[PDB]
């Protein structure tokens, strides 16, 4: 009784054949369901029993069952979509609902601008500081970062949030907020943030001085 | 009528405390089909939480949660109750009622308990288990380098910091301009406080003619503030 | 005795009835006759020559019996339906007859027979009673003849066709006789042991409901679940010796039974082998005996319903020939037609007999000449609205007289004297009809001019040209889509267009806005040119318009003149001047036992025994039959000695196992039973103050709820599943081997088993949507007949019961069509029944001849499968009809499912909410508005503010009720306020632990209680959660100075109080209050109106002690005691719901 929503994330652009394939527990035979959730608001029922549609549902989902192998497939794509599916399955007083896919539109990919700012001296006073080496209208998602400070293998001290992908020509940007204290950001002098895309032909290298 | 399920309760503990979060629903008879309680991760998943059919006395707990809540539905004003107890730090969830599907229109049997489906759904009331309290969000303007692009895309924006609890509105040439202006999601510091950073692109051939102001407005704390943006100079 | 309202039609039809109820009931014996001849045929034909491969003989003499047999069935057929039918008729036409002339001698009977009993008593002895005589005269008769015919006929039939035998049989009745007779002793005798015993126990929730107030206060839920559970177990050491001694005795009648068998088979096999009595003539007289002895057992509740119907019909009889005084309806009485308005008094003295031991009357001599105008003052209890009840003779005053021109008040014609007067009182009620309507009642036969001129006249214009549907808007249940002063205004256009010689106002005018008031003044001033009309006094202000003035004291002319002849008159006028019950499952009335599984095992596995004992006497049976063909009587009478000892070996494990089933779901249900009564209980006791306070849930319901549903649930639980269990057994290995054994007929069979199985099938579904039919009308007219026995006094007023008879008619004619629809439904299904229980014979056995001349089955194998089968079905039904009634017992369960799960929003349980460590007594109000969810119409608090500092002390003057209790619940925490804050010690009560909150406020209310309990246990009762220190007890009780008059009692701390405890006075149970609320050293008091019994040294002696420990801690007090006020901290008025 456990799930799998097999190609969590998925990539896919309007008008194509796209695929999602949820393989379960054992025997759960034929009483799974699909659900589809827009962000923020309540989820959907989208079809159950693994072939047929609820009502007031278009007719351009298919369900499809093999064994323990489900599968939930498009063609259409009207632009409605592009939200997340979680195939719940239910059986025998337990009930799971599996880790879901989403679906990103497909674009170009966009070359990634970094920009590095030290802390206002505004903040240090507190006893923190908090720097920010983001980047911004990058696709697709995948971005790796080095922070580097003094020349060293920074890990640990990131905590970096992406926005959701552009409505309008679709591509992302990245905040990573590396915070230091008060004993710490006065004994270092050059901060160097690094970052690593595809889009970036060579993975570049951010920096300053700390005056 | 047409179905309608809300909710209610819920809205601030901390770990080691009690709630209550009742599911009314309207449009049909409770004792007629079963009901679920499922939890929407704060942005990384949906697990099941419970059920109760009051028309066979059958309720039933996931695991996690065994012992520890309890439901109950009180047929005599269409309603159904869960109770929580000890809650954690890992059940700052979102948490949604429902209503499991039947086939035949008018009722369900035992058989194949919610094996068709939920359908009808409330909308969550969120919930968090966070220690101490709220406290003020103190900016420190993100002031464009002066480094910056020379007439290129200059990046400019501030960090509002230390803020509780969510939301808060981060507006630019106060309420006149956020071309450029991504809201970047509240993450969560450490020691459980949070920070958000808005931040908008621009050219640096209007660095010298114009000058803006970040325009924050934290709510749940009673407090309404500003904080200049500048091209910091040495 | 009972058959009065009879026309002759109905006596054609019961005696067309009975007769044929008699020619049905003879029915069977006259079958056993025929199968003996048969049977004798088919088995000398076998055994002279068995055939399994000249015979036909077999075949004319099958047809022949065939013939008989279904010219039988149809014989049976027309019977039954008239029987059922015609009883059914004469039922429904005379209790339609009934119900109607009990309404018109209920209006008929006056308003002392209505202050001496009840008005839910009168509708439910109504609705029910009603429906007890219908099932008592209806159709039981008809049954309980057919009963008696088969018996005498199962008796003759025997004697007349073999006599040595039925002697033989018959002899021995009496001990089964004396063996189930005291059976019924036993039982009986138990019963009323344990039903004793449980009452005996059950007062005590009754005294503990009937007061849930005071004890939701005082923290008293479990002191009181262990007063109950302490009784429970008395009354199971009762119980469970029930449960032994009457299951013994059962499996008793059936060792005894089955003795009977014993003993009659094996004579009647040697007078067989004698060639004597052949088996033919040999089986009739066993079987109809048998026959004889299920029926005539079988209708014994056929007489306690019948004993039910005459033991209702008494009162109800009682009330139809009752006659009054003066009626209401005779229109015997001297009236005149033309006299002037004089209303002259003398010395007239009334009291109640409701209420004598108050004088209310002391005799009044006024004058009231024609025309001219007295106005009536007094103040607040002398009996105005009483006064005007008598001048309208509702009654009879005792030693005085009233006259009109000095004629007696004994001549005028009381429609007459009710039709020619009007009056408008404090709330005249509006019935369930529209304004035309109403105001229509006002006379009866009135013009559309007279209409509109008294509408506008009376002031009550507008609206109508304001309300949807401006005609005939729907004043429904006492006025709630309405204001307030439109309904005396409303009142005022129906008594007008009544056109009086003598008018009466009363507090017709209490919140209107002034100039309304003034209009209706002058209308009725500009009305009045001959006639007087009396008015009872609101506010002095307006009565000024009078020819004379009159207050009283006492009720005796005691001030009278007009203002300035009062005015310096000096008596008390001047100084008056300055239901879903949503339904259950069965799994879940079961899983409300599911740690009791090894009784449930052991009987059910035992019941399967008992109820699989049929297919043994089929195949036993079968092989009595099958040893009879040959003829080598050396050993026949061997093998009969065998079968002799079977039977008896079968009436011992028939005793034990009908024991054990017996037994171990009597110790099941007595379990359960003891579970639910002590579950419910207590979550009655945890639900807030709203629940309690509604007219469904009162003391009476809940009582009932617990003394009798508690028992029934048992029904469902566990008899059910034993009977299920029973019924498998009885007929799965009934088919099963038929089925090995007949191929072909088992199926002919199979397929009329289910009509004499779904008679009551068929007959519960359809006789359950007219019963819900039929319910509803008769609810219908139920309401039509609440109104005036709510609304009564009015009623009578405006003397119009006489419309409402024939309104009420109109209705009844309703489910009279009910009962005549009933009758032909019933009696179809019920006629195919036993109908059908003949054709069976027909077909299964010339079918067999058939077959055993083919040659496909032995006879022995035939009366197997046709006795497992058919004596199988009519055994189910007999079964079934042993149960209790379960679809009334899977409601009950519904019932309290829906009272355990309700969550009350006050919960007097939960361990939860802010708990203040030291308390400051700062209670606040913040414009905190109110209204009772249960009338709630008139607001009660309007935005109230209140504020007292500690050690202080508030007080609110005013008027009776005005508002001034509310506040003392608000704190306690009862109810909640529909608008308002009440923040306690500077934070909000909304958010306190409610168990926490009524731990500091100790109240002596207005009508403090003494439980059944001693002295020392009651005052004691002022604390719990710890017990209490004899010398605590004696410290308050030198406290509230109260400790001396003790010491003369018998037992000190250790009197009883009984219920109510009639051994005491007012001031000392009032002054027990003080010693009750100090042990506690309660912070706030609430002193509302502890002297309306405190004398004046028993009060003044305790202000002293109600306020010694009261420094310190505030105290509100709502009293009546203008020298409690004064040194009173503070002051606040109350005007309907405002201060001032
Ligand atoms: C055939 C020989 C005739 C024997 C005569 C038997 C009885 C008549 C004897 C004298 C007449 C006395 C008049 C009786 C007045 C009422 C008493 C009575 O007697 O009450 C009928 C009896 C009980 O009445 P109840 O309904 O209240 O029972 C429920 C019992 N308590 C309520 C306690 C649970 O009935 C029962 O229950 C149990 C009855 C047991 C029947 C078992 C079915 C087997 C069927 C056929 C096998 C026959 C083989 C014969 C072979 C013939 C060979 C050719
Ligand atoms: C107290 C706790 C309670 C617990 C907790 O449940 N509990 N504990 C125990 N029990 C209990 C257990 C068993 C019973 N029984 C009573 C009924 N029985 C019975 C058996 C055979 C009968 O007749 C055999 C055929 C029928 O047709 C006849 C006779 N006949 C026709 N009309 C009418 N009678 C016939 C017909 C036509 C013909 F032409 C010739 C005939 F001969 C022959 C009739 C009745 C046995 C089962 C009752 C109660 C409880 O309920
Ligand atoms: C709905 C009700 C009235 C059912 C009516 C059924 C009656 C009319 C049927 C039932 C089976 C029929 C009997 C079955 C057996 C036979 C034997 C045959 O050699 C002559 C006809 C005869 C004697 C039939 C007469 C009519 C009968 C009794
Ligand atoms: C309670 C009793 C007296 C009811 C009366 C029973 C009647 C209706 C029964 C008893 C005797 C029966 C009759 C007996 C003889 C026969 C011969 C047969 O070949 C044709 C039918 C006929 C004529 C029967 C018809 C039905 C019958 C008349
Ligand atoms: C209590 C009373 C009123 C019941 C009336 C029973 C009468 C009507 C019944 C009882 C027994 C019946 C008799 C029993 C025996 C005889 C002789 C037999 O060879 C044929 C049937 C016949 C001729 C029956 C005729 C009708 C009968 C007398
Ligand atoms: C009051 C009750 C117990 C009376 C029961 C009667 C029993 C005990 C008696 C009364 C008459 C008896 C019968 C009288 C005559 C004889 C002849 C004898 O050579 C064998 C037994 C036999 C056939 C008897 C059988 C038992 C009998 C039926
Ligand atoms: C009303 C009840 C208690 C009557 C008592 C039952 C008596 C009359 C019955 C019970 C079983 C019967 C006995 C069972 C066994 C024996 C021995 C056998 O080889 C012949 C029959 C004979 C001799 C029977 C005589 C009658 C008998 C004793
Ligand atoms: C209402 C139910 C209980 C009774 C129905 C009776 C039917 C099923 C029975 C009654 C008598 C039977 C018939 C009587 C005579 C014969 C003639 C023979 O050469 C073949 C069988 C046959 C044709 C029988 C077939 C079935 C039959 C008609």
């Amino acid at each position: 009784i456990q799930m799998t929503q097999s190609p969590s994330s998925l990539s896919a652009s309007v008008g194509d054949r796209v695929t999602i394939t949820c393989r379960a527990s054992q025997s759960v035979s034929s009483a799974v369901a699909w659900y589809q959730q827009k962000p923020g608001k309540a989820p959907k029922l989208l079809i159950y029993s693994a072939s047929s549609l609820y009502s007031g549902v278009p007719s351009r989902f298919s369900g499809s069952r093999s064994g323990t192998d489900f599968t939930l497939t498009i063609s259409s794509l009207q632009p409605e979509d592009f939200a997340t599916y979680y195939c719940q399955q239910g059986y025998s007083k337990l009930i799971t609902f599996g880790q879901g896919t989403k679906v990103e539109i497909k674009r170009t990919v966009a070359a990634p601008s970094v920009f590095i700012f030290p802390p206002s001296d505004s903040q240090l006073k507190s006893g923190t500081a908090s720097v920010v080496c983001l980047l911004n209208n990058f696709y697709p998602r995948e971005a790796k970062v080095q922070w580097k400070v003094d020349n060293a293998l920074q890990s640990g001290n990131s905590q970096e949030s992406v926005t959701e992908q552009d409505s309008k020509d679709s591509t992302y940007s990245l905040s990573s907020t590396l915070t230091l204290s008060k004993a710490d950001y006065e004994k270092h002098k050059v901060y160097a943030c690094e970052v690593t895309h595809q889009g970036l032909s060579s993975p570049v290298t951010k920096s300053f001085n700390r005056g | 009528s047409e179905v309608q399920l809300v909710e209610s309760g819920g809205g601030l503990v901390q770990p080691g405390g009690s709630l209550r979060l009742s599911c009314a629903a309207s449009g049909f008879n409770l004792y007629s089909s079963y009901i679920h309680w499922v939890r929407q991760a704060p942005g990384k998943g949906l697990e099941w939480v419970a059920y109760i059919s009051s028309y066979y006395g059958s309720t039933s707990y996931a695991d996690s949660v065994k012992g520890r809540f309890t439901i109950s539905a009180d047929t005599s004003k269409n309603t159904a109750y869960l109770q929580m107890n000890s809650l954690r730090a890992e059940d700052t969830a979102v948490y949604y009622c429902a209503r499991s599907f039947s086939i035949n229109g008018s009722y369900s049997w035992w058989w194949d308990q919610a094996a068709y489906g939920l359908d009808y759904w409330g909308q969550g009331t969120l919930v968090t288990v966070s220690s101490a309290s709220t406290k003020g969000p103190s900016v420190f303007p993100l002031a464009p380098s002066s480094k910056s692009t020379s007439g290129g895309t200059a990046a400019l924006g501030c960090l509002v910091k230390d803020y509780f609890p969510e939301p808060v509105t981060v507006s630019w040439n106060s309420g006149a301009l956020t071309s450029g202006v991504h809201t970047f999601p509240a993450v969560l510091q450490s020691s459980g406080l949070y920070s958000l950073s808005s931040v908008v692109t621009v050219p640096s051939s209007s660095l010298g003619t114009q000058t803006y102001i970040c325009n924050v407005n934290h709510k749940p704390s009673n407090t309404k503030v500003d904080k200049k943006v500048e091209p910091k100079s040495c | 005795t009972l058959f009065r309202y009879s026309d002759w039609q109905d006596k054609l039809f019961m005696s067309l009835g009975t007769i044929m109820a008699i020619a049905h009931g003879s029915g069977l014996p006259l079958m056993m006759i025929v199968f003996g001849e048969m049977t004798d045929k088919f088995v000398d034909t076998a055994g002279n020559f068995s055939f399994p491969v000249p015979g036909k003989i077999l075949e004319e003499e099958m047809t022949r019996y065939a013939y008989y047999y279904s010219g039988l069935g149809a014989g049976v057929l027309v019977a039954a339906y008239i029987q059922v039918s015609f009883w059914t008729l004469a039922a429904g036409r005379q209790i339609r007859k009934i119900r109607q002339k009990f309404f018109h001698a209920i209006l008929r009977q006056e308003i002392g027979w209505f202050d001496i009993n009840d008005t839910t008593e009168l509708n439910t002895r109504l609705t029910d009673d009603i429906s007890k005589i219908s099932e008592g005269i209806g159709d039981k008769v008809g049954m309980f003849f057919q009963a008696v015919a088969t018996f005498f006929a199962g008796f003759i039939v025997g004697f007349i066709r073999g006599w040595k035998l039925t002697l033989v049989i018959m002899a021995i009745s009496p001990i089964l006789g004396l063996s189930a007779a005291v059976w019924a002793k036993i039982l009986s005798a138990f019963s009323d042991k344990e039903l004793a015993a449980y009452a005996k126990a059950g007062a005590v929730a009754e005294e503990a409901l009937g007061a849930i107030r005071t004890v939701i206060a005082f923290g008293g839920q479990n002191k009181e679940l262990e007063r109950y559970q302490k009784h429970l177990e008395n009354a199971k050491e009762i119980g469970i010796k029930k449960a032994i001694s009457a299951n013994i005795s059962m499996g008793i009648a059936f060792l005894l039974i089955y003795a009977s068998y014993a003993l009659a088979f094996w004579y009647g096999s040697t007078l067989v082998i004698s060639k004597e009595y052949t088996i033919g003539n040999a089986m009739t007289v066993f079987f109809s005996i048998l026959i004889g002895a299920f029926s005539v057992g079988q209708a014994a509740p056929c007489i306690d319903a019948f004993a039910n119907a005459r033991g209702a019909a008494y009162v109800i009889f009682d009330i139809i020939d009752n006659n009054p005084k003066i009626d209401s309806f005779s229109e015997r009485g001297h009236k005149p037609d033309s006299i002037k308005g004089n209303l002259e008094f003398n010395d007239v003295h009334f009291s109640y007999p409701s209420r004598a031991n108050v004088k209310i009357l002391k005799g009044l001599n006024l004058k009231v000449q024609s025309g001219q105008t007295v106005a009536l003052v007094g103040s607040s209890g002398c009996g105005k609205s009483t006064t005007v009840q008598l001048i309208q003779r509702l009654y009879d005053p005792d030693e005085g007289t009233i006259n009109i021109d000095g004629q007696d008040i004994r001549n005028f014609n009381v429609n007459y004297l009710r039709e020619i007067i009007g009056v408008v009182s404090q709330e005249p009620v509006l019935f369930s009809t529209t304004i035309a309507e109403n105001i229509c009642y006002g006379r009866g036969n009135v013009t559309m001019d007279e209409i509109k001129k008294a509408v506008k006249e009376a002031n009550a214009y507008e609206f109508i040209m304001k309300l949807p549907q401006k005609f005939d808007t729907l004043v429904g249940e006492r006025g709630a889509q309405l204001s307030g002063g439109q309904k005396q205004r409303i009142a005022i256009a129906r008594a007008l267009v009544r056109n009086p010689k003598i008018l009466l106002l009363d507090q017709a005018t209490s919140a209107l806005d002034t100039e309304s008031e003034a209009e209706v003044q002058a209308a009725l001033d500009k009305a009045r040119e001959g006639r007087t009309t009396i008015v009872i006094a609101h506010r002095l202000s307006t009565v000024r318009n009078a020819d004379v003035i009159a207050g009283f004291e006492d009720g005796v002319i005691v001030e009278q003149g007009s203002h300035s002849e009062l005015m310096k008159k000096e008596g008390v006028y001047f100084k008056l001047v300055n239901a879903n019950v949503p339904p259950v499952s069965f799994l879940k009335v079961l899983k409300l036992n599911k740690t009791e599984w090894p009784y449930f095992v052991v009987g059910t596995v035992c019941a399967i025994a008992n109820g699989g004992l049929q297919p043994a006497f089929s195949v036993i049976f079968s092989e009595i039959i099958a040893i009879f063909g040959p003829g080598d009587d050396a050993v026949k009478q061997q093998k009969c000695n065998i079968f002799s000892l079977i039977f008896l070996f079968l009436g011992i494990i028939s005793f034990f196992t009908f024991f054990l089933q017996g037994f171990t779901f009597g110790k099941a249900g007595e379990i359960l039973t003891r579970r639910l009564r002590s579950m419910a209980f207590k979550a009655m006791l945890r639900q807030d103050m709203s629940w309690f306070d509604d007219h469904k849930n009162s003391t009476g319901a809940l009582s009932t709820r617990l003394a009798t549903d508690a028992a029934q649930v048992q029904g469902a639980t566990g008899t059910r599943l034993a009977l299920i269990a029973q019924n498998i057994a009885n007929l799965g290995t009934g088919i099963i081997i038929s089925f090995i054994y007949g191929w072909q007929l088992t199926l002919l069979l199979l397929a009329v088993v289910p009509i004499i199985a779904v008679s009551g099938i068929v007959e519960m579904k359809l006789l359950a949507g007219n019963a819900k039919r039929d319910k509803k009308e008769l609810e219908a007219a139920g309401k039509i007949a609440t109104e005036a026995i709510e609304n009564i006094r009015t009623v009578v007023s405006l003397t119009q019961e006489r419309k409402f008879e024939s309104m009420y008619v109109e209705k009844l004619y309703g489910p009279y069509r009910n009962s005549v629809q009933k009758a032909h439904i019933y009696g179809i299904t019920f006629s195919i029944s036993q109908a059908f229980m003949y054709f069976s014979y027909a077909g299964c056995f010339r079918f067999g001849a058939y077959l055993i001349v083919n040659g496909h089955m032995r006879f022995r194998d035939v009366i197997l499968v046709f006795s497992a089968i058919v004596f199988g079905a009519v055994a189910l039904g007999h079964a079934s009809s042993f149960a209790p009634d379960y679809a009334k017992a899977k409601l009950s369960a519904a019932h309290l499912f829906m009272l355990f799960e309700r969550q009350p929003l006050i919960d007097s349980y939960s361990e939860e909410g802010l708990k203040p460590d030291k308390f400051e007594g700062n209670i606040t109000f913040n414009e905190v508005v109110f209204n009772y969810p249960t009338r709630a119409n008139v607001p009660v608090l309007q935005g109230l503010s209140l504020e007292v500092k500690k050690g202080q002390t508030l007080a609110l003057v005013g008027s009776s009720g005005c508002g001034k209790s509310t506040v003392v619940q608000l704190l306690e925490r009862f109810y909640d306020p529909l608008a308002g804050t009440v923040l306690l010690d500077g934070q909000e009560a909304k958010k306190l632990n409610v168990q926490w909150l009524r731990a500091q406020l100790g109240i002596v209310s207005q009508e403090p209680i003494l439980f059944d309990c001693s002295i020392a246990e009651n005052i004691a009762y002022g604390d719990n959660s710890r017990v209490v220190s004899q010398d605590e007890i004696v410290s308050a009780a030198k406290a509230a100075n109260i400790h001396p008059f003790i010491e003369t009692l018998p037992h000190k701390y250790e009197t009883r109080v009984g219920d109510k405890g009639t051994q005491l006075s007012g001031g000392q149970k009032q002054r027990i209050a003080i010693a009750r609320a100090l042990i506690r050293q309660p912070q706030i008091l609430l002193l509302d109106q502890a002297t309306s019994a405190l004398d004046t040294e028993s009060e003044k002696v305790v202000q002293e002690a109600l306020d010694k420990a009261r420094e310190g801690r505030t105290c509100i007090v709502i009293a009546h005691r203008l020298s409690t006020i004064q040194n009173a901290d503070l002051i606040v008025v109350f005007q309907n719901g405002r201060v001032k």
